[PDB]
């Protein structure tokens, strides 16, 4: 076809200069999108102290279709 | 020569209609042996007292079974790993019983299989191929060894061989997986690989091959009649067939080397396969699938359920019904 | 004794590692061989006294 | 812990390094 | 482009990957999804 | 870089080693560096298994091959299996290391240093593998060296402590082995011997003077044969029967440890003398049978009659008879009716399970050994989850008899495969075809057709 | 456990027993540097 | 060429490292969208909300047990779309939902669509017959059956598979134990194609390795081959006598083999699909009348078929209650079956 | 029981002894190239 082989860019002195700080940076922030807690509130997991109140003895169920955002809400509300 | 040059210029032969050989002469009688006594006791042996509890369980077809329900029942449990020949038996009525005539299908059909193998090296040899055909059958052979040999020797017992039918083999998966998680196994994983992949890589080679058929057939005729056989030339281009395929990937990941294509098709459900025989076979000495049974838990040490959790909930339900009647202590421990 | 042990111990786990290094290096290299096969030599007998050594002094500090 | 690392490190290294030293030095590899 | 040999880039992405691929078995056995 | 590329040598890089067929200098390095991959294996896993080590865990709770074998052969231990001194493992574990930096050094040499080719510089260590003489001499060496191992196996039973002895009278023990069994008609014997069930061939042996005797009887014999092959060349009917080549001797050997793989898992998984359940835990029926003996006990301590108690199939519910009458446990251990085991045997009289000393005899250990072989059954999860395979998680445990068998059979069998692989290799070789068919003499194309 | 005064060497001890799957990958290194030729 | 349809044509046609195409279009978002989603839900969303399940690695899960699991049995069979009406817009909640389950099911489905076109048009450039694009209709006719049809017959989506690999396992035993989907004569068929298929793929590549003609000097023979030579690389002729002197048949033509290699996996993958669409609708292939009237007054006959179902009734009563949340199920535990002592 | 015994010990020593005698007649040269 026509592209430069793989070969000849990862072999290459600037391909590791470019890489040597993109690869690194990208895993850092991967790293910190969990340990600050970002990743729970961006995807609404429950961290391990927010499954169950101290006394429920039930799962939070969604068990309405149109409302069942607001019952995710409410359902939050009491941990 | 001799009378026993001609007979081993006669077994040995290249010209016989089928080949026989010198595995071919352990796989001839023992085959006919195993072949012969499944199909009169598929039809006609009365039931068999599978768990040693005196709970004969019919298998044949006039004893009430049809062709899905129907079996050959593995040997009593009270029989465990004894060798129960005809001729250990007060008579044929016991026999039957005791389900003697499964270990009389599954030695000479095991025996038989293996001489098979043989046979397959033998004949390449005769032949002047290259001789691997035979390690590809092994992989089936092996899996056939895991399930009426191995698996038994492991449990202690004949009566946990799988049964020779078809809702037999489907009891035999169920209390597998209740008892082993085979489905968690990593070589049951690798055996599915092997199978799908197996299934999915002879749709592609297939539809390679066929795709690329060169034109020498009339618009009416079957292009089947554009091939041959024993013609020199090869029936279809394999240059655009690579064309097509490194398309639609890319380039590299498409063979253009007719014959890595071809080992990697041998290689690929043999291998899987190998593993899959492996499974059942180290299963057979109680190692098994991964457990993550209540493996998530919260702050507080509630169990939060995944689909392990789930799996067990179903691996329980075959547990505690299978064998009603056969255990008498809390643990199933064989 | 015991500082003495684990001295003897660690040098000959310091020697291994030179060794493991350096005996592969040098048998496989095209000039330097003269000083190199002085050395193998002179290594392996520090190595195997060394052996000794921790092996006998084990009994003091065991 | 970090010991253990530092040991799988040192004699992870020890393998590649052999073949570097005799790449380096035009070898007889 | 010819600078680092392949297969030092090889075996340096290859060390990277049972690293990685080490802490994932490590954490197996620590912390969230450990049965502890 | 004399035949070290596919164009030199006709051998892509992953057959590589096939590279090192006529390369005796070569090779040799290869399996010199080789033992010593294995020797170092042992002594490193040793001390690995030593460092991890709580003297007061059975050992079989703490995922140990190496140290059993050592504690079997009557290093370390004393009555019951209980550890007494860690120090023989410590030298055992010590010595295969230091000894495997010998072999590395050797390996190292002549794979790198050393000549290619030993047949020029010398005509006692140089070969031919077409050279029938040679190589049943090499082969006699080996027989001679294997001879000499097991008599240090029976050294140290007779002459150095003694062995393990499950079966000791009293108590498991280490015990001095001092009439060993001599008699071929025991010992070959047992090669006669049925496999299946209530039988076990070889795998059945069940006394240390049998074991002691089959390795005196093993050592001379092995002496005898290699003194046989240095002074002998192959006869005719040898000659005519096998191939004569490198990867052929390769498959030859290929099937002979498949089949011993084979065997190696069958005895772990059924053995106990040589195996003591002490160290390497209870076989499978032996957990299977403490089951019923554990409910057997219980029961009977809160009032029940064992003997006439019918189960709900209307067979016993605790005691039953074999199909040749014989009263051993019900329920599904049935199948496990030939399993034998010194906390059980004194239960057994002549008939089989005795009710009168079911009744009266049962000692507390036996109920303490039995509950403990019950709860440590050969069963667990792939992440040592033990237990049954709906078992939640809590108890780090699988059987070392597990991994043994497992690990062997898997070994057995790709071991089978590879002599497969080189037999039939070795075979089309012979007769030269194995790199495929001479298109101007397709052998099938001067056949008659089938039909 | 090792005898004490080994103690210090406990974690290198932990380590030796993975050395010869890495003779293994080694070899794989090696082929890449004569680019398995 | 012309106009911009012509120009655009052409520089979608381009031979590069990755064809594109107009199926690409199609293609390409929709498949990077469907592993993305998988990916993404795997390792930071849950599914605590709507089956009580922990599903992520952030939650501690592994690769075997994490899945995107589908939408809880409230929501139906919604689109459950972002700007839906059930997360109104709001991507926590969509997540918490099962919003990414219906995201990967119809991404990927039209993804599928996308890579068959892709084979029509590549086929067409590269002037060969279509057979491949052909054979892929069975993967579409499973995917299309399993994640689509049956839970569209069921009461929701949260009865399709959930994409994980436990997720998947537990969608098996479920099949077996409430549909007995084992004795059903279409997924048998099924079993016969994905088995004959592997069989001919490793019988096939084995013989084509064992029948080679030394076209080569070298021991390993892979280098003895030029994709453009004429010559058959191995011998039919000799492969056709090995397999009927072995066997007692052989193929005897190129091209009926290879059809045959596209036939059986593609037609048994098309008969699995028959049976699905059959449990969408809970029309299993579950009992023999027969024998269940035999069993009902005979309690001494007992077949596999018996002892199978006693296993399914174990099934249904042990996992429902967690693996069906939403029904509230308590069943005392005098109440479940069991055998003996087990 | 016992003739039946005897008649298949007989039966499987004669065909176990076809196979061995059988690869042992020179087999390797049974081949259609090096003999
Ligand atoms: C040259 C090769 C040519 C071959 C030609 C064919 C010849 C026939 C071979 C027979 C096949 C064996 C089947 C039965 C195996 C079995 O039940 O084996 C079990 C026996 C052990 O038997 C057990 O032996 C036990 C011995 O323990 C007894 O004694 C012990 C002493 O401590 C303990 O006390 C213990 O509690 C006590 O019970 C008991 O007797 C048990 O009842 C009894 O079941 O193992 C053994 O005999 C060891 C040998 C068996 C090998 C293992 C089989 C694997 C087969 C290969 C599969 C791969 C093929 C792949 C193809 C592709
Ligand atoms: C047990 C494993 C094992 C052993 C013992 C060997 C041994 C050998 N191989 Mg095979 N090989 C193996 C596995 C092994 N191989 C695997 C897994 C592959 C596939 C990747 C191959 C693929 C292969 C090919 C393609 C070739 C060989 C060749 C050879 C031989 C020559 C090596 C050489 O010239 O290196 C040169 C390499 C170096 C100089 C780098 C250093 C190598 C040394 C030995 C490392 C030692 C490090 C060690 C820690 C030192 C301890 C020292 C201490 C005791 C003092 C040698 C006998 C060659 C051949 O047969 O020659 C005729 C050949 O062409 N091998
Ligand atoms: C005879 C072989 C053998 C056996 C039976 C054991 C058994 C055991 N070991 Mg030892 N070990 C071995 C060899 C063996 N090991 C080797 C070669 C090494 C060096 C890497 C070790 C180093 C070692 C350590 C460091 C530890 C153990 C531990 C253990 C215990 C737990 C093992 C476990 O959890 O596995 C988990 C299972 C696996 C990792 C899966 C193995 C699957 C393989 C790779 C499948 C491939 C099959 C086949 C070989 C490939 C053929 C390919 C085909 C295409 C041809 C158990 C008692 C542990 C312990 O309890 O010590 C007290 C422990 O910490 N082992
Ligand atoms: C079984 C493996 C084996 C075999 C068949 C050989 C054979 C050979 N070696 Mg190699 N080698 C080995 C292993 C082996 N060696 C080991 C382990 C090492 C490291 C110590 C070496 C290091 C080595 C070097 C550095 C050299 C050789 C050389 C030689 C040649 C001459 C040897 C001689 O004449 O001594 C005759 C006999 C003696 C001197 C007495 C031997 C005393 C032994 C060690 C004691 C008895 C051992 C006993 C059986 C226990 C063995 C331990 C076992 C349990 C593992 C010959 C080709 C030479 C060479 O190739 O020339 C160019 C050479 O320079 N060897
Ligand atoms: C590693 C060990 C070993 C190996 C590889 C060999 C290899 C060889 N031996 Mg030597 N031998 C050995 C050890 C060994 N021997 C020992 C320890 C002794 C002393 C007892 C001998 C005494 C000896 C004699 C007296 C003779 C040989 C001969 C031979 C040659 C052909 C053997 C043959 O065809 O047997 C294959 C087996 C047969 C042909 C017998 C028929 C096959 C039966 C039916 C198989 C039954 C086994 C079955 C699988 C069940 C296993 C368990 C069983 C006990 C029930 C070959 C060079 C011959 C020769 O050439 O001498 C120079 C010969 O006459 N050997
Ligand atoms: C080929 C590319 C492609 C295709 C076929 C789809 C298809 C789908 N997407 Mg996906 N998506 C894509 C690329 C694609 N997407 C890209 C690149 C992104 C990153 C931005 C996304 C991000 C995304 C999200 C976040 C979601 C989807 C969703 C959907 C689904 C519903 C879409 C819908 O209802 O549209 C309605 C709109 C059309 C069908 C366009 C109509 C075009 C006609 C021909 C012209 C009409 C124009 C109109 C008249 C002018 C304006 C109107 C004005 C007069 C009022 C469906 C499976 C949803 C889903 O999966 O829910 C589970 C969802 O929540 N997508
Ligand atoms: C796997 C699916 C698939 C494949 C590979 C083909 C392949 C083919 N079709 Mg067939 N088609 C299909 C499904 C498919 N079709 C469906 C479901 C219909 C509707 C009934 C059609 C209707 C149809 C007609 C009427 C014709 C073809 C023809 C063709 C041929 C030329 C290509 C073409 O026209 O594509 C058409 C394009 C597609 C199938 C892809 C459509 C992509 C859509 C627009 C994305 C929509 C996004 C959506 C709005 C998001 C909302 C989701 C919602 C749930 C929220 C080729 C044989 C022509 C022919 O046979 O030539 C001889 C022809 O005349 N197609
Ligand atoms: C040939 C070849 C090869 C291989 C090789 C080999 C196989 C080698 C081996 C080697 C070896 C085999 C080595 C070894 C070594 C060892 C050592 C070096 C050791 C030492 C030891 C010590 C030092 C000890 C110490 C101590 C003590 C004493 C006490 C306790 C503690 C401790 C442990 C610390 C390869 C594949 C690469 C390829 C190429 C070619
Ligand atoms: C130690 C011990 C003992 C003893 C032992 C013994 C005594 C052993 C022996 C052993 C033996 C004594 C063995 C043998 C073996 C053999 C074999 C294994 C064989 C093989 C063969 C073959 C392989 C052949 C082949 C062929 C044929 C068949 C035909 C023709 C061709 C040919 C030649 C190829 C006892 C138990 C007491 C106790 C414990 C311990
Ligand atoms: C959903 C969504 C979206 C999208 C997103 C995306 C598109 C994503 C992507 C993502 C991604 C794209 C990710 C990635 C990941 C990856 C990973 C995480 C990997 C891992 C790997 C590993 C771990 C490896 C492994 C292995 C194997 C495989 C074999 C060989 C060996 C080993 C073991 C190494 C949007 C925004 C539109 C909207 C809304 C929703
Ligand atoms: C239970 C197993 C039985 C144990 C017996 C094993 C011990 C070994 C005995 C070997 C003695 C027989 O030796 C072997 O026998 C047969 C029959 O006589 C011979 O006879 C054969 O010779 C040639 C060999 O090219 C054949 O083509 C020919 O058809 C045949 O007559 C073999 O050439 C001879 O080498
Ligand atoms: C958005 C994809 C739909 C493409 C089909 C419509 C083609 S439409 C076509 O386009 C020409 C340029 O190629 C114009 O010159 C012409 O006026 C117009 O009729
Ligand atoms: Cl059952
Ligand atoms: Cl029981
Ligand atoms: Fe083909
Ligand atoms: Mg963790
Ligand atoms: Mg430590």
């Amino acid at each position: 076809t026509g592209e430069r082989p793989f070969s000849d860019i990862i072999t290459s002195v600037r391909y590791w200069v470019i890489h040597s700080i993109t690869i690194p940076a990208l895993f850092i922030a991967g790293w910190l999108f969990v340990s600050t807690g970002l990743a729970y509130d961006v995807f609404g997991t429950p961290r391990p102290d927010s499954y169950y109140a101290q006394e429920q003895r039930s799962i939070p169920l969604v068990t309405d279709r149109f409302e069942a955002k607001q019952q995710v809400e409410t359902f939050l509300e009491q941990l | 020569a001799n009378l026993w040059e001609r007979f081993c210029n006669w077994v040995t032969s290249t010209d016989n209609r089928l080949y026989v050989g010198w595995f071919g002469v352990i796989m001839i009688p023992t085959l006919l042996a195993a072949t012969i006594c499944f199909v009169i006791a598929f039809i006609a042996a009365p039931p068999v007292d599978i768990d040693g509890i005196r709970e004969p369980v019919s298998g044949s077809l006039l004893y009430g079974n049809n062709i899905i329900t129907g079996a050959v029942v593995p040997s009593s449990n009270a029989i465990g790993l004894h060798f129960y020949p005809i001729w250990e038996a007060a008579s044929l009525d016991e026999w039957l019983y005791n389900g003697g005539p499964y270990q009389l299908i599954i030695f000479h059909f095991l025996l038989g299989a293996s001489c098979y193998m043989g046979r397959q090296w033998e004949l390449s040899y005769r032949l002047g191929m290259r001789p691997w055909i035979c390690v590809a059958y092994s992989a089936p052979l092996a899996s056939a060894f895991a399930v009426f040999l191995i698996y038994p020797i492991g449990q202690g017992s004949f009566s946990d061989g799988m049964p020779l039918g078809i809702s037999g083999t489907f009891n035999f998966m169920i209390v597998f997986q209740a008892e082993h998680n085979i489905l968690m196994h990593p070589f049951h994983q690798l055996g599915v690989a092997g199978v799908f992949g197996g299934a999915l890589f002879c749709a592609m080679h297939g539809s390679l091959v066929t795709s690329s058929l060169i034109r020498e057939t009339t618009e009416t005729e079957s292009a089947n009649y554009g091939y041959k056989f024993g013609q020199e030339e090869e029936t279809y281009n394999i240059v655009a067939a690579h064309g097509y395929f490194g398309r639609l990937i890319f380039q590299y990941a498409s063979f253009n080397n007719s014959r890595s294509l071809h080992f990697f098709l041998a290689a690929w459900p043999v291998v899987g396969v190998w593993f899959t025989a492996l499974g059942i076979s180290t299963m057979a000495f109680n190692l098994n699938g991964f457990n993550f049974n209540h493996s998530v838990i919260d702050a507080k040490g509630n169990v939060i359920n995944t689909w392990a959790d789930i799996i067990n909930r179903a691996n329980l339900g075959m547990e505690v019904m299978h064998e009603r009647n056969a255990h008498n202590f809390p643990l199933d421990l064989a | 004794m015991t500082i003495l042990f684990q001295l003897a111990l660690a040098a000959l786990v310091i020697l291994s590692f030179v060794m493991v290094i350096g005996v592969p290096v040098a048998y496989a290299s095209p000039q330097d061989w003269d000083r190199s096969k002085q050395l193998i030599f002179l290594g392996s007998g520090l190595w195997i006294a060394l052996v000794l050594v921790v092996g006998v002094l084990n009994f003091f500090v065991v | 812990v970090i010991a253990q690392l530092t040991m799988i490190a040192m004699i992870g290294i020890a393998g590649p390094m052999i073949i570097f030293l005799l790449a380096v030095r035009r070898g007889n590899l | 482009g010819g600078r680092i040999p392949l297969w030092i880039v090889a075996t340096v992405a290859g060390m990277g990957v049972i690293v990685i691929v080490g802490l994932f078995f490590y954490g197996a056995y620590a912390g969230l999804g450990s049965s502890l | 870089a004399t035949n070290r590329d596919q164009e030199s040598s006709g051998f892509a890089w992953w057959a590589g080693n096939a590279r090192l067929i006529n390369l005796s200098g070569k090779l040799l390095g290869a399996h010199v560096a080789h033992a010593g991959l294995i020797v170092f294996w042992a002594g490193a896993m040793t001390l690995f298994e030593l460092a991890h080590f709580i003297p007061e865990k059975p050992m079989y709770e703490q995922g140990l091959i190496l140290i059993p074998h050592i504690a079997t052969l009557g290093w370390g231990v004393g009555p019951g299996g209980e550890v007494v001194d860690t120090f023989p493992f410590f030298v055992v574990g010590v010595v295969h290391l230091i000894s495997s930096a010998v072999l590395g050094f050797g390996g190292v040499y002549h794979a790198i240093r050393g000549p290619e080719t030993l047949e020029e510089y010398s005509s006692f260590f140089g070969y031919d593998w077409k050279d029938k003489n040679k190589m049943t001499t090499i082969l006699g060496f080996h027989l001679i060296v294997l001879g000499i191992g097991a008599l240090l196996l029976v050294a140290k039973a007779m002459f150095f402590g003694g062995l393990y002895d499950t079966w000791a009278p009293g108590g498991g023990d280490v015990r001095v082995i001092t009439n060993p069994t001599l008699d071929p008609r025991v010992i070959f014997g047992y090669l006669l011997k049925s496999p299946f069930g209530g039988e076990g061939w070889i795998v059945s042996v069940n006394n240390l003077e049998d074991v002691v005797g089959g390795h005196i009887w093993i050592g001379l014999i092995c002496i005898a044969g290699g003194i046989w092959h240095i002074l002998t060349t192959p006869f005719g009917w040898a000659r005519r029967a096998f191939i004569w080549s490198g990867e052929a001797y390769l498959s030859y050997s290929l099937g002979a440890l498949s089949m011993m793989g084979f065997i190696a898992t069958c005895f772990v998984w059924f053995n106990n003398t040589v195996y003591p359940s002490e160290f390497y835990g209870p076989t499978g029926p032996e957990a299977s049978q403490a089951q019923a003996m554990t409910f057997l006990i219980r029961d009977q301590k809160l009032g029940a009659n064992v003997g006439s108690a019918q189960g709900p199939t209307g067979l016993g519910k605790y005691l039953m008879r074999s199909p040749t009458g014989e009263i051993i446990f019900g329920g599904e251990t049935m199948r496990f009716w030939d399993f034998r085991g010194p906390w059980l045997e004194p239960l057994r009289g002549p008939n089989g399970l005795d009710l009168n000393k079911i009744k009266n005899d049962i000692q507390p250990w036996q109920e303490r050994r039995a509950a403990e072989y019950m709860t440590h059954a050969p069963l667990g999860s792939l992440n040592s989850v033990g237990g049954v395979a709906t078992e939640i998680n809590s108890v780090n445990f699988v059987s070392p008899r597990s991994w043994l068998a497992t690990s062997h059979f898997v070994l057995a069998f790709f071991f089978l495969v590879g002599h497969l692989w080189h037999a039939g290799r070795a075979r089309a070789a012979a007769a030269g075809f194995e790199k495929g068919i001479d298109r101007e003499s397709e052998p099938v194309l001067s056949m008659p057709s089938l039909d | 456990k090792l005898p004490e005064a080994y103690a210090i060497f406990d974690p290198l001890v932990d380590v030796l027993p993975v050395i010869p799957v890495l003779f293994l990958a080694l070899a794989f290194v090696w082929q890449a540097a004569v680019g398995f030729r | 060429e012309r106009g911009w349809f012509d120009i655009l044509d052409d520089w979608l046609k381009r031979d590069r490292f990755v064809f594109v195409g107009w199926s690409g279009i199609l293609l390409f978002p929709c498949a990077y969208l469907a592993l993305g989603g998988w990916l993404t839900g795997t390792t930071f969303v849950t599914s605590w909300y709507t089956h009580g399940l922990a599903s992520s690695y952030l939650e501690g899960c592994n690769f075997l047990t994490v899945a995107v699991s589908t939408p809880a049995n409230s929501m139906g069979h919604s689109l459950l779309l972002l700007w839906g009406p059930e997360a109104q817009g709001d991507f926590t909640r969509w997540c918490q939902l099962g919003g990414l389950w219906t995201f990967i099911a119809l991404h990927g489905a039209f993804g599928l669509i996308g890579f068959m076109l892709r084979q029509f048009e590549i086929a067409r450039l590269v002037g060969v017959r279509p057979y491949n694009a052909i054979a892929f209709s069975a993967p579409i006719a499973v995917f299309v059956s399993v994640f689509l049809i049956y839970p569209l017959g069921q009461s929701s989506w949260f009865f399709a598979p959930s994409f994980g690999v436990a997720a998947i396992f537990r969608f098996l035993l479920f099949f077996q134990g409430f549909h007995n989907w084992t004795l059903n004569p279409f997924h048998m068929m099924g079993v016969a194609g994905v088995l004959g298929g592997a069989l001919l793929c490793a019988i096939h590549g084995a013989t084509v390795e064992n029948t080679l003609f030394q076209d080569g000097e070298g021991a390993s023979t892979f280098r003895a081959f030029n994709p453009t030579q004429a010559e058959e690389t191995y011998s039919m002729v000799t492969a056709n006598r090995f397999w009927s002197q072995i066997f007692g048949i052989a193929f005897s033509n190129k091209r009926w083999l290879h059809f045959f290699m596209l036939f059986v996996p593609v037609t048994g993958l098309w008969m699995s699909a028959i049976g699905v669409v059959g449990l969408a609708l809970n029309l299993r292939s579950y009992d023999f009348i027969s024998q269940e009237i035999r069993a009902a007054e005979d309690p001494e006959f007992e077949t596999f078929y018996t002892k199978n179902l006693l296993l399914n009734e174990g099934i249904r009563a042990w996992m429902a209650p967690q693996d069906q949340p939403h029904e509230n199920f308590v069943f005392p535990e005098e109440v479940l079956p069991r055998g003996n002592a087990l | 029981m016992e003739t039946l015994k005897i008649t298949v010990y007989i039966v499987v020593t004669f065909f176990v002894l076809l196979f061995v005698f059988g690869f042992l007649s020179g087999d390797p040269a049974r081949n259609p190239k090096r003999k």
